[PDB]
């Protein structure tokens, strides 16, 4: 079939009216990058000759591939550490959680660290590592930090997200209480504060709800992984054809080394073995080149984590979309196998009413424009709203300002502005 | 290290400067427990062979020869191999050999070479364009070459198809091209399928005629029944040995195992597609041919401005396998455990650093991720701060690197 | 008359243990899913081409199928390889001893060797005039077609003859039934588990899947 | 050994020069290294298989160097995008973005050049001395909550 | 299409199938990255008459 590009939309735009949100949704909205691909060396001389000294005295007649193919690969794997570091040591101190929970009615025991596990991910965390799945002088090598190091960066961030707010990726981390450190993610989104305090139940049990969500997500959505999983299967698939490629005969009459030493001789033998090190030579400049490519792809991962983490967790991004959809409220990172996951908290409005509008209001003679917010009416009564959450107000000399007359304003209206 | 980063200088760092590898302490030799001497010294003195369209075959088995007099003796006008050199032949053992023989001109001796064409290797005796094997021939105008003409040696001059390889095609049926009738009789396009070499003593050194015998090698998954004039070692187990199973050979550990190789398996292969496992063709019994048990080399140091001093990784080696300490990334030999933590010096892996500390030594420790801290926090509280600090922060980054450029003729020639 | 192949006619094809791979070989194999022959064993065995190969099966209550002749000619006028059974051993010869020309008995020295219910499976080829010989019996699970789940054949024999073949016959002992189909030049896919055994295949031109 | 991040770039391009001539010394399987030698021991048909090997294995080696030029060159575009987004964001403005224009509250910048890059001395408010106090969401008078 | 290359190529081994796979790579992500750039409205809004 020929593909449709989404649900068509007839947006109701007219020259005075304005559709305004009266409730709004607390999305959280997961989000899953790369950070650091498996380590790896190779000792071309293994690889290539496989201790033959036959072999060897011919690979040293080729001079400084062998050095400069295992230079690159360690090139490599010293930036994978460098990675690993520059997405999670963001904060110089530990952090650890006070031990009671009196945080406002939100219930982070799904994403804090779980002290029942043998190493103490948070259960989100376990779950991600639960979702995700060499012989010939070819290695694997392991990476600086353990993941039951990550486990406490992510515990660190999330520690001082949740007690401290901003602060933490300012200066000295400054406790607040978690309900104001909101009402603050809040009125950085245009929504006036007393809109949480007026509605924290209903924002605690539509948070709670939807970090439940992404347990259940994760539990049964094996596919959400797809990014790091795929970062996984991308160097097993590499190495296994770097490997396999010890088979192929290259133009040689056999591809076992051994074969040529052992049944042809050393005039013979040179002109066969340098078909085998021409074509185990070219194999492995292949595999490097390639992972020289794919570490410009993880290290440019790497560095949208490391700003992500920068912007989201530890603060609050005026950024669209950058931080998830919706207005972003808050960030929590989780780790993950080989990546990381954000949970972003965002403020999705919902349940618009349609109003008439005006862009000022015609007094004595003078134009008043709101301070701000937005003139609405129901069709008979005039009043002032913030932008963002329908809380109507009177309109006075406190809430509006004047400036000029009636004559040059397109569509003002004649309606009296109250003075206390 | 000096020797793989190419100075006299070393940076404090970690280097990967080589591998550990134990090393094949004795050579061993498994051949089957088979004696008798191959009958080819009864092919070299028979009294002839066939006509070459009928040319003979003798499997040779369950048995052993010395191939090295055979091409330095003046018995052999010429001596050729192709897949093997005659001078590795004595090293050598073979599921069979079969040892291939005729009588024809020398001028088609020629012929007898890996996927040729004409008249002998089309209709008489093909051999695949990889033969595996030997050619040995003499002259034989002495015993095969009369007045008038030895006509007892002949050849297929005509046949409808090309022989496949190793074919043996005996019946002489009329070479009917045209529309003459056969029945049995030579015609006009209806040609006799033979021609007789008649040799006579008057011919020239490559129209007279040449005894062949062919040695047609093979060595398969089945094992050996045919070896060289050595003899086996007894077996060696669960040590490094350069091995030599029928000519199955390398550097690695022995290793006992109970590898499940069904009864007729023989060889087992690593996904490289090279050997990992053997039947020892003696003793019935399937050693893993473990490698020489490698593990990479790192060199930990301090700057050699500092110290000579020096610690060891031996990375995925156990200690017990090579002060000692086992890290999760390999055998740390020549550094101090600790269990204080500190700030992370030169990186090891799996959590581990290391550094020059107290008199001093190189220590390794579980690195610190940083200082603790709780976040006074309640429900009721706030910190405000009272006071600032104008921090200035240095941030250096690289815009450009330089413009090089290379001429490829004056670079490549010159 | 004819049946179908299904995942039948799987051999090793080579005595070399491989374990934890799904391995891939280019050689002779019968196609999957593919159209095939069945007969009686009795009076019902006439001479049939041989093509590159043959899988052959029976089916049989004791055992009725005693040999089978392969050549050019199987009539005795020239060398044709004449495989038997005499009770205890394997018996092979390729000599112009003419058996009966009804082709069952009712109870020139080249080339010599000796070693419903019974399903026999046979796979036989020939390289460089060698004769390879595989086989697999088994219990029946059905009483008059071919199973359809997997097994693979086991090596025999393989005998360096030095002779062309073009057809084939097999031969009754008398006082059951019989399948025949072809191989041809496929790539397969191979399962080999940890105990050196291959427990699956995919003939990888069966279908756009298999591919 | 502040400046790493300039002097390396420095080192990583000497460093593949330096290899790049060293390989002119290999032999790759001819006769000898130098070409004038392959030239005055052999005759034509001869020193045009043995200048053979040589080409190839020069030729591999110079496509390996511009291979990671290329590379590399790359590498230090996505660093030169970064700082001319630091120049447009943090010297031509004022950065709400956390820790992207130094640690702390930004308040200005200013470039300073350098070989082969540019470091940028942040400017950034940093709150320094605490006190703890006692807090509430609202303040309830007349029955009325007030926030602030 | 010369057979009688093809069966030398095959000697060179798996070169083939990844060459052929890394283009595929980069072909997809062409058909990626005119997803994320366009593709970030969920709806097709259409203007007023
Ligand atoms: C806002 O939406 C929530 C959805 O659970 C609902 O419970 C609440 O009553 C709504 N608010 C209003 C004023 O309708
Ligand atoms: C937080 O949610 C978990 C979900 O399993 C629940 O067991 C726990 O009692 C909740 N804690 C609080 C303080 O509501
Ligand atoms: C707003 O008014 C338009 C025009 O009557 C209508 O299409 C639209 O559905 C209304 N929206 C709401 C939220 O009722
Ligand atoms: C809005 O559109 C109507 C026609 O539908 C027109 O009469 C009216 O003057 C317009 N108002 C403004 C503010 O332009
Ligand atoms: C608004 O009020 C003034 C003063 O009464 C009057 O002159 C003007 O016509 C009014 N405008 C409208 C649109 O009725
Ligand atoms: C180290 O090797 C010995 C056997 O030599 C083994 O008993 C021990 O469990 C190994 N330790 C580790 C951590 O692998
Ligand atoms: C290190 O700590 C362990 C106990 O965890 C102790 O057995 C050991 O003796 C300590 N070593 C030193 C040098 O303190
Ligand atoms: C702020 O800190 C400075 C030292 O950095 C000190 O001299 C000054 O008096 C402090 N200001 C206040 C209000 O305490
Ligand atoms: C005041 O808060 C700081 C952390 O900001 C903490 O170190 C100190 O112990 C607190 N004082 C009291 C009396 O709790």
């Amino acid at each position: 079939y020929t593909m449709s590009l989404g649900v068509e939309n007839s947006v109701a735009y007219s020259n005075n009216s304005i559709a305004i949100p009266t409730n709004f949704t607390i999305s959280v909205t997961t989000e899953i990058l790369p950070v650091s691909m498996t380590k790896t060396s190779v000792d071309c001389t293994m690889y290539i000759c496989g201790d033959s000294t036959e072999c060897s005295n011919l690979l040293l007649q080729y001079g400084s591939f062998c050095t400069q193919l295992n230079r690159a690969l360690t090139g490599i794997a010293v930036e994978q550490d460098k990675n690993t570091q520059e997405v999670f040591a963001q904060v110089k101190q530990i952090y650890k959680t006070p031990p009671i929970k009196d945080f406002g009615g939100f219930n982070f025991s799904q994403i804090l660290p779980d002290p029942s596990k043998p190493s103490k991910r948070s259960f989100i965390e376990d779950l991600l590592f639960n979702k995700v799945t060499k012989f010939n002088g070819l290695t694997v090598l392991p990476p600086l930090l353990t993941d039951e190091m990550i486990a406490q960066y992510t515990s660190a961030l999330l520690a001082g997200t949740i007690t401290s707010g901003w602060t933490f990726g300012a200066g000295a981390a400054l406790q607040i209480p978690f309900a104001m450190q909101m009402a603050y993610r809040f009125n950085g989104i245009g929504v006036t504060q007393n809109v949480l305090y007026e509605n924290q139940k209903l924002i605690a049990n539509q948070f709670n709800s939807a970090i439940g969500k992404i347990q259940d997500s994760l539990s049964s959505t094996a596919s959400a992984l797809g990014k790091l999983q795929d970062v996984v299967n991308q160097n097993a698939q590499a190495l296994n054809t770097l490997v396999k490629q010890l088979s192929s005969n290259f133009g040689a009459i056999s591809s076992v080394l051994n074969d040529i030493l052992s049944r042809l001789d050393k005039v013979e033998a040179e002109v066969q073995i340098d078909r085998l090190i021409t074509g185990r030579l070219q194999s492995l400049q292949t595999y490097v080149t390639q992972q020289l490519i794919r570490a410009a792809e993880i290290r440019a991962s790497a560095n949208l984590a490391a700003t992500k983490m920068s912007e989201c967790v530890l603060g609050q991004s005026k950024r669209v979309d950058f931080c998830g959809k919706g207005y972003h409220l808050m960030s929590f990172p989780q780790s993950a196998p080989h990546g990381v996951v954000f949970l972003h908290v965002t403020y999705v409005p919902a349940q618009e009413k349609n109003f008439t509008t005006a862009p000022a209001i015609c007094h004595d003679g003078k134009a008043h424009f709101p301070r701000e917010g937005v003139f609405v009416s129901n069709g008979t009564h005039w009043f002032v709203t913030q932008r963002n959450f329908y809380e109507p107000q009177i309109i006075t000399t406190d809430n509006t300002f004047v400036s000029g007359n009636c004559d040059v304003v397109i569509g003002i209206v004649n309606n009296t502005v109250y003075d206390p | 290290t000096k020797c793989t980063l190419k100075s006299f200088t070393v940076e404090k760092g970690i280097y990967q400067t080589s591998n550990f590898r134990v090393q094949p302490t004795e050579s061993i030799v498994r051949f089957p427990n088979i004696t008798n001497l191959c009958p080819f010294g009864e092919v070299f003195n028979a009294t002839r062979f066939a006509s070459v369209y009928a040319w003979n075959r003798k499997r040779i088995s369950n048995c052993v020869a010395d191939y090295s007099v055979l091409y330095n003796s003046a018995s052999f006008s010429t001596f050729k191999c192709y897949g093997v050199s005659p001078t590795k032949l004595n090293d050598l053992c073979f599921t069979n050999v079969y040892a291939d023989s005729f009588v024809i001109r020398g001028d088609e001796v020629r012929q007898i070479a890996p996927g040729q064409t004409g008249n002998i290797a089309d209709y008489n005796y093909k051999l695949p364009d990889d033969f595996t094997g030997c050619v040995i021939a003499w002259n034989s105008n002495n015993l095969d070459s009369k007045v008038g003409g030895n006509y007892n040696y002949l050849y297929r001059l005509f046949r409808k198809s090309n022989l496949k390889p190793f074919e043996r095609d005996i019946s002489t049926e009329i070479y009917q091209a045209g529309s003459t009738p056969c029945n049995g009789v030579k015609g006009f396009n209806c040609y006799f399928p033979l021609q007789s070499y008649g040799f006579q003593p008057t011919y020239g050194v490559g129209y007279q005629p040449y005894r062949v015998v062919v040695l047609s090698f093979e060595l398969l998954h089945a094992p050996a029944t045919v070896c060289g004039p050595k003899k086996s070692t007894n077996l060696v187990k669960n040590k490094c040995v350069n091995f030599n199973f029928n000519g199955l050979t390398g550097t690695g550990v022995l290793t006992e195992s109970n590898k499940k190789f069904l009864p007729f398996q023989q060889f087992g292969r690593d996904i490289a597609d090279t050997t990992d496992a053997v039947r020892d063709p003696q003793t019935l019994e399937i050693l893993d041919i473990t490698p020489c048990s490698f593990g990479g080399v790192s060199v930990i140091t301090p700057g050699t401005n500092t110290s000579n001093q020096v610690a060891v990784l031996y990375q995925g080696v156990n200690c017990t396998e090579v002060n000692v300490f086992q890290t999760r990334a390999g055998c740390l030999i020549g550094a101090e455990h600790v269990n204080n933590s500190y700030e992370c010096d030169i990186p090891i892996g799996a959590g581990i650093c290391a550094s020059y500390q107290t008199s001093q030594s190189i220590i390794a420790y579980t690195m610190s991720l940083g200082v603790e801290n709780s976040v006074a926090y309640s429900n009721n509280s706030i910190a405000i701060p009272t006071n600032f600090t104008i921090s200035v922060t240095t941030e250096i980054l690289p815009v450009s690197m330089t413009k090089t450029s290379v001429d490829c003729t004056m670079y490549i020639c010159g | 008359a004819y049946t179908n192949s299904f995942t039948r006619g799987v051999y090793y094809p080579d005595k070399v243990f491989r374990s934890s791979v799904l391995h891939s070989t280019q050689d002779l194999f019968l196609p999957f899913f593919s159209n095939v022959t069945w007969f009686h064993a009795i009076h019902a065995n006439p001479v049939l081409p041989f093509n590159d190969g043959v899988y052959f099966a029976s089916t049989e209550k004791s055992n009725i199928i005693r040999g089978w002749i392969f050549g050019t000619t199987l009539d005795s006028k020239t060398q044709s390889l004449l495989i038997v059974n005499n009770a205890t051993n394997v018996v092979i010869k390729v000599c112009e001893f003419q058996f009966c020309n009804d082709p069952f008995l009712g109870v020139n020295c080249t080339f010599e060797y000796v070693s419903f219910k019974n399903l026999r499976e046979f796979v036989f080829k020939n390289i460089d005039g060698y004769f390879k010989i595989y086989s697999k019996h088994t219990p029946i699970n059905l009483v008059r077609g071919l199973p359809q789940g997997f097994s693979a054949l086991e090596p025999l024999v393989d005998l360096p003859i030095g002779i062309n073949i073009t057809r084939f016959q097999t031969l009754l002992a008398l006082h059951a039934a019989y399948y025949v189909g072809y191989l041809q030049p496929r790539t397969f896919l191979l399962k080999y588990n940890e105990n050196g055994t291959i427990t699956d295949a995919v003939d990888c031109a069966l279908d756009p899947l298999s591919e």
